[PDB]
């Protein structure tokens, strides 16, 4: 079924290519060291904490080659999803996807809430899964990874639609009022007297 | 004075509170008659300023009842025979056809009345004045109209994050297509499970109370057996035998209640919640 | 005769003068575990009246960490019962309750070290001691001529009940101190009842958990529900619009309080409905 | 070269970093890193005249790559966790906290008045991505100034133990910082399909 | 004798009569030609007096005003006065009564629309009535105020010797900029009233330069006046004489009788003053 998922990703690629009209290329991508991007199966993505993500404990090797360690990584759900709001009105006379999008956003919010609540002990379970204390950092990446795969799945569902000129302000309002508390949640992440670490 | 649709119309023991400014447009008497729900209140507050004495409602469905019996409020789908309006008075049938937008039936009714002497001589005033009065309710609901006087600073959601349900969401289409006064009644009955606030968000119940389906509103928990609920049975045919089984446990020594009654007791009843509500931090304008 | 476990102290609320298996004044239940002695109306109104003991959950919403603990385990008891904040008698009482013989004897020697003991107040103190000890003595189910429960069982999980499965909370309770076990059984209404005739489910969500540290106020999922309870900040939050006046209709409507009940574990009744004996029994499985 | 030789020598000498490293203070990056040479100011909004050549360089480069948020807590918190003993520790703590407040107020004003800034910059920089350019350039100007401040204040500073007072101030500032971000209207209007549109999430993996 | 412009305004019809008229201050001679009532009702300001020393208790005094805008509002709300660019949208004139709109368009010299409405009214019975006379009397008042002095003698002397720099106190406040240069543009009535309303932060005389505040309370504006700080968060403006959240995380404050102890001590006021740049004076 991997081949099927590849095929459907290619179909989303075709959609993207057809909708986009201009490359505007050769503007230098100085920032990006896009070395060897790779993906893993999105199954089980509705929930989290499984050692299936730990299964590739070999990731320490690629980390040592090219760490990209980011302490205390935080997320701007607004900045991510905002472009995608301009689609429901391409077709008309239904919440053809927005009826789903709204609750999907709320579910993502609650996911963030719950994983924030839970990680504080799941550290130890992930150390059980692999004793490398460095895991304690490397865990966090998976927290995003999971929803990254969620978005990657969702992209297959709705790629028929192209930016509306002017969004429903209700969507923006929701995005703001949720994301504010979302980002606030990170505040409570803290450190306690590690001495000369 | 009454706003009850039945009071708009023999005797109706209409609830006196239907005369008292709360636009349910129906007595609890008739909420029983056709739907077996009770209107109720939930005060909420930080410092018992108690700004938020929100209305709510509960059902009285029997826990062992299944199928149509669990449908709290039918969709337009099959509503004709979910209600069995054919058994009902022509006034009732007309009212329900108005609610369900059955203008075809309205026309048929007016045609059948046309040649009747009881329509020509008299009662045309009754029919059309009652119709105008009823339509006034629509004109006082339906935010698309009514000076957009429904807005009222806050925005409601129902199909929100149905626990482990799959990625999706539906039925608000049918919700909107139902007469707006019905939707207002739904807001009155079912408080949101969560509220967004200018500053923050708040939660009221852990687990879901009810579901809306294409068939209509249906009382179910998400999972497993339905929570036990005896009917209150405080309130309501002999032309034929009527029968029911019931399982009774016939306790004794209850006078120990001499001791037990000295201590406080907790409700055992059926609040209904669904979805979010939101107070806008800022006007869109 | 008063039998609050704190009536030994040398004030208890008047209710403590009555016999109850709480063995506590409501005053002390408030001051230490923040909860009210209550019951529940298991009253199917068709002349089928029953009640069950409860204490409504009331510990605050914003609590964190150890604050979440409503009652600590022996493994963590003093972290909440910071004895330096607590009087010697209280400390000794908790030591006994946790079978802390070491602390017991330590306090016994502290009696001597408190040179003021020469006034022979030790005699009264030890009398009070024995008075308190009486209660544990009476409640010990293991005593050879204690009467085990007929027909009755309780477990801390639906599946552990139905299939006799082992599990965390069950084993914790089994290892747990006998008197406090009994107090738990007194307080914690089940999520479920198995009668051979029928299984009754009372909620699809089950309040807060028990863990090795103690009773934890954590819901399984999502944020906590609201709890409407000198150099400090009152931090008051207040809201506008007062209340529009419908108060007649509001008082005519049914009033739910905001109280948080207990719904944890699974009860079983088997081979006969015969519970309504009203003598005290330790009532072990 | 003194800007290196003052402190990068200690940075290389230390082999003891266990929680968090000084990932870059005089390290890495390439020709983009070199434009910063004037004594930038935190006291005031940047002087648009100074950066026109940087704008003309930026015209060649794509800027959407970098997230809006400063990471005001994330990146800075670790870079303060070390000290001497009590002698002049007052000087250290107080001057730090004052620099903190300065940065705070800077960002605040930036947020409040960005409109004027982007507009005025675009006046002479009529570039299609001028909004992204000014956006980033704020960041980078700040970062360069802060880098120079680091080179200046770099010290023996071996001792390490958290000061709850400092961390409390930290959280108190940063929460409002993020709140200011949130208050930003974040390009809500004008369709902003002029953007790269998040590269449609390029190839589903980027 | 009465001279407030709003007192001069009269209703076109018996309904919407000008009840709640100008207060007695309309009769008074501050030379602002506006009751403080209407200053509130249209601009969210209250006039005040600054006493001044002639190097002495010997009387010197100058008029001032406080703004009434709250700390939390932004944009249009903060705009105290429009430009001719935007007055139309700021006022929503069609909300306002036709005579009001008339007067405003006269103030902005929108003669096109003004006379268009006049030409429509000509043969209307209500305008064959003396409303025309009313309007031309207000025109004569304008002549007597402006052509006599405001863009004339007052403009002349302001462009001859005793200019105020309505200018940024410190050039790093580039958000202010040379917007003083825009002062040239407005109708002389408005320019005069602005000058009368706003104090400088400084005065130069042969006796010294006098500093009346450390830091400017205001900023110059892209169209018309806008209440805003030059720098930082807006300073708290209190306000004096609905399903809203009104949390106030107050300190518990059990120290009762505070004022019964303290009331002798000076009860320092809070309302925002108005400062801008430098005035210059010779003797
Ligand atoms: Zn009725
Ligand atoms: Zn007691
Ligand atoms: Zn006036």
């Amino acid at each position: 079924k991997l081949e099927d998922e590849d095929f459907l990703k290619l179909k989303a690629l075709e959609f993207s290519k057809d909708i986009v009209n201009e490359k505007l290329q050769k503007i230098i991508v100085v920032t990006d060291g896009m070395k060897r991007l790779y993906e893993y199966c999105n199954c089980k993505n509705s929930l989290e904490t499984l050692p299936s993500a730990a299964n590739y404990g070999s990731l320490l090797k690629r980390l040592n080659l090219y760490n990209l360690d980011h302490i205390e990584m935080n997320v701007n759900f607004y900045e991510l999803l905002f472009p995608l709001t301009l689609y429901n009105d391409n077709d008309n006379s239904d919440k053809t996807l927005s009826h789903q999008l709204v609750n999907y956003i709320f579910l993502a919010s609650n996911y963030f809430q719950n994983c924030a609540k839970n990680f504080n002990y799941m550290r130890e379970t992930f150390n059980v899964f692999g004793p490398f204390k460095q895991i304690d950092f490397m865990v966090m990446f998976v927290i995003k990874f999971n929803f990254l795969c969620d978005m990657r799945n969702f992209a297959k569902l709705i790629d028929e639609l192209v930016p509306n000129k002017q969004p429903n302000m209700r969507i923006h309002s929701v995005l703001v009022m949720r994301d504010k508390i979302v980002k606030l949640a990170f505040s409570n992440l803290q450190f306690q007297t590690f001495s000369k670490k | 004075v009454n706003r009850c649709i039945f009071a708009s119309i023999y005797k109706s023991p209409c609830s006196p509170d239907a005369y008292h400014d709360d636009g349910w447009f129906i007595c609890n008497n008739h909420l029983i008659k056709r739907f077996k729900m009770s209107k109720m209140v939930l005060p909420i507050f930080d410092e018992d300023d108690n700004q938020f004495k929100m209305t709510i409602a509960r059902h009285l469905v029997g826990n062992k009842e299944r199928g149509i019996k669990r449908i709290l409020i039918p969709s337009a789908t099959n509503y004709q025979d979910v209600f069995n309006l054919n058994s009902m008075m022509q006034a009732e049938q007309l009212i329900f056809h108005l609610i369900y937008n059955n203008e075809n039936a309205v026309n048929t009714i007016c045609d059948n009345l046309k040649y009747t002497e009881g329509f020509t001589s008299n009662t045309q005033r009754v029919i059309h004045s009652v119709y105008a009065t009823t339509k006034s309710i629509l004109d006082t609901t339906n935010p698309n109209t009514f000076c957009s006087r429904v807005s009222r600073d806050e925005l409601r959601f129902f199909d929100v994050t149905n626990a482990r349900a799959l990625r999706g969401g539906a039925g608000d289409q049918l919700f909107n297509n139902y007469s707006g006064f019905l939707q207002n009644l739904i807001r009155r009955a079912v408080a949101p499970e969560y509220l967004q606030i200018d500053t923050e968000e708040l939660r009221f119940r852990n687990c879901a109370t009810c579901i809306i389906d294409e068939t209509g509103l249906v009382a179910s928990v998400p999972d497993g057996p339905e929570l036990y609920n005896p009917i209150r049975s405080s309130d309501i045919q002999p032309n034929r035998l009527q029968i029911r089984n019931v399982l009774k446990f016939e306790g004794d020594t209850r006078e120990l209640d001499r001791t037990l009654s000295g201590y406080e007791e907790y409700p055992t009843y059926v609040p209904l919640f669904l979805g979010y509500q939101i107070i806008n931090s800022e006007n869109n304008f």
